Order: structure tokens, then sequence, then C-alpha cells
């Protein structure tokens, strides 16, 4: 028996939205 | 995704600042050396100055030295 998979749909959002969700990150 | 590349193309967008940091460390560690060789230079200059200002500079502690020549004639 497979497992039951459950469904990601894809959706499109606004960049400067998701940019609130990025981990911050340094470098300098 | 977009933001996360976006992100990590921004990391080092500021790099002149980086740079003028950098600017900043090293002269702070550079600049004492101005001391030792400040003195040295104050050494050889202070008895080219007049008289006064050798007595003057060091509060009254430098005078002529005594060598038992030239002194007062009554
Ligand atoms: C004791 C126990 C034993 C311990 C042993 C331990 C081991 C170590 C040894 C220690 C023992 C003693 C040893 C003796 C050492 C000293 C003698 C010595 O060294 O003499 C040397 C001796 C030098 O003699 P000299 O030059 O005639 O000396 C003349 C004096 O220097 C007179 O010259 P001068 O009077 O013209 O000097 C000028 C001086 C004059 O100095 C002074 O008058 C200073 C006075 C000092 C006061 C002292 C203060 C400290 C004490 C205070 C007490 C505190 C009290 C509290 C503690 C007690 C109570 C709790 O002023 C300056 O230097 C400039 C002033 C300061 C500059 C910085 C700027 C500051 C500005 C101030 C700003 C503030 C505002 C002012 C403005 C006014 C308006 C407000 O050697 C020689 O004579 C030459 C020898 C020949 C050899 C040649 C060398 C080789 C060349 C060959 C080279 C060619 C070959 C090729 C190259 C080869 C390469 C390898
Ligand atoms: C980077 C620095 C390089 C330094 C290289 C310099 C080497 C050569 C120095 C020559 C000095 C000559 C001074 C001209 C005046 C006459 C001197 C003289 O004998 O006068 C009579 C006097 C004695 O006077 P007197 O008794 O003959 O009568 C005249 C009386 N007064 C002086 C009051 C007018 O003799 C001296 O005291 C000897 C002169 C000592 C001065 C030495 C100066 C050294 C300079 C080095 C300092 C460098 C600091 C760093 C600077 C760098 C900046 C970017």
């Amino acid at each position: 028996p497979a497992p039951e998979y459950r469904r990601v749909p894809f959706v499109k959002e606004d960049m400067e939205k998701v940019m609130e969700e990025v981990p911050e990150f340094k470098y300098y | 995704s977009r933001a996360v590349y976006a992100k990590l193309w921004a990391s080092t967008a500021q790099y002149t600042q980086r740079r003028h940091y950098a600017w900043y460390q090293i002269w702070s560690r550079v600049i004492p050396w101005s001391v030792p060789w400040g003195i040295f230079a104050m050494w050889m200059v202070f008895p080219a100055m007049p008289v006064e200002y050798r007595q003057a500079l060091t509060f009254g502690i430098w005078q002529k030295p005594n060598i038992g020549t030239h002194g007062p004639d009554p």
C-alpha cells in the first residue's frame, strides 16, 4: 500500500509580503 | 523563490560601507605609532628652540647646564 499523499496546490503571492517570511541573513 | 534570491543578492549591496569600516579598524590599530616617533621628533628639535621656550615647555625644569665656564663679570 502506497501512502495517501496530501495535495499542495500552487498559489501566487505578492513578493513584498513573502519577504516578511524570509529568515534574516547577514554577510557583512 | 524570488524573495530568497533577492535577499541573497542584496546581502553585499553595502560593500563601500564595509570598506570604510575596514579603514577605521586598520587606522585605529596603526595610529598610536605616532607617539614614539613624535617624542623623537621633539627630542631632536628641542635644542633648536629658544632658551626661553626650552624653559617653558619643561615647566621650568630645564635650565642651562652648569659646566663651570662663562660666569658673570663683576
Ligand atoms: C639606578 C640604578 C641602576 C639601574 C640599572 C638598570 C639598567 C639600565 C640602566 C639604568 C641606569 C642609568 C644608565 C644611564 C643611562 C642614561 C645616560 C645615557 O644614555 O647617556 C647617553 C649619552 C648621551 O649624552 P648627551 O646626549 O650629551 O646627554 C645630554 C642630555 O640629553 C641633555 O640634553 P637636553 O637637556 O638638551 O635634552 C632635552 C630634553 C630636556 O629634558 C628635560 O629637561 C626634561 C626634565 C625631566 C624631569 C624628570 C621628571 C621625572 C621625575 C619626577 C619625580 C616624580 C616624583 C614622584 C616620585 C617620588 C615621590 C613619591 O627635552 C626633550 O627631550 C624634549 C622635551 C619633551 C618632548 C615631548 C614634548 C612634550 C611637550 C610638553 C607639552 C606640555 C605643555 C608645555 C608648554 C608650556 C606651556 C604650558 O651618550 C653619549 O654621550 C654618546 C655616546 C657615544 C655613542 C654613539 C652611539 C653610536 C653611534 C655610531 C653610529 C655609526 C655607525 C653606523 C650605525 C651602527 C648601527 C648599529
Ligand atoms: C621625516 C623626517 C626626516 C628628518 C631629516 C632631517 C635631518 C637633518 C636635520 C637638520 C636640522 C637642521 C636645523 C636647522 C637649524 C640650525 C640647526 C643648528 O645647528 O642650530 C644651532 C643650534 C644651537 O644654537 P647656537 O647655540 O648655535 O645659537 C643659535 C641659537 N638658537 C638655536 C636658539 C637660534 O644647534 C642645535 O641645537 C643643533 C640643531 C638640532 C636640530 C635637529 C633637527 C632634526 C630634524 C628632524 C625632525 C624630523 C621630524 C619629522 C618631520 C616629518 C614631517 C613630515
